[PDB]
């Protein structure tokens, strides 16, 4: 590969994975406290998706721009 | 009340394996783009119309835009990690 693209997906592929199983760990797993600790997973998930879909974008716009630099 | 949490966590669940299957997509698609670079390469021995495009994309790939869109999902994936 000329653009070293074996290093670059394989390093972000790496991240992915990492973060995949993690994340799968976390989520498979008084009544105050319980509403409030579930108030603040949903806070975090949101964020997650949050960054998770940032992330998907860029990765989007790169393949979008590298296609559209080898066709012009 | 509890029910809405719960159907707020399941949605925000699948929202984020969605996300993962996405990328995980995103990333094998990457193969054509792969492929693509390399026909590129080999238009480029004889054409120089190539050639320019070719050092664009190595350019943009190692200190241009892709590199910087690359650091950039690299980065929050490493952020999520992260946080965990």
């Amino acid at each position: 590969d000329v653009i070293d693209l074996f290093n670059k997906l394989g390093v972000f592929q790496a991240a992915i994975l990492m973060f995949a199983y993690m994340y799968q760990a976390q989520s498979d797993l008084n009544l105050t406290t319980t509403v409030n600790n579930s108030q603040l997973e949903i806070q975090q998930m949101s964020n997650t998706l949050n960054l998770l879909t940032s992330a998907r974008s860029d990765m989007q716009s790169l393949q979008y721009r590298t296609i559209s630099g080898i066709s012009l | 009340g509890i029910v809405s949490q719960t159907r707020n966590k399941e949605l925000l669940d699948k929202k984020i394996r969605s996300e993962i299957e996405a990328i995980k997509k995103i990333i094998a698609e990457f193969d054509v783009v792969k492929e693509s670079v390399n026909e590129l390469s080999e238009k480029a021995k004889t054409d120089p119309q190539a050639a320019e495009k070719l050092n664009k994309l190595i350019e943009g790939y190692t200190y241009g835009e892709e590199r910087k869109l690359y650091d950039s999902a690299l980065s929050k994936i490493e952020k999520l990690i992260e946080t965990l």
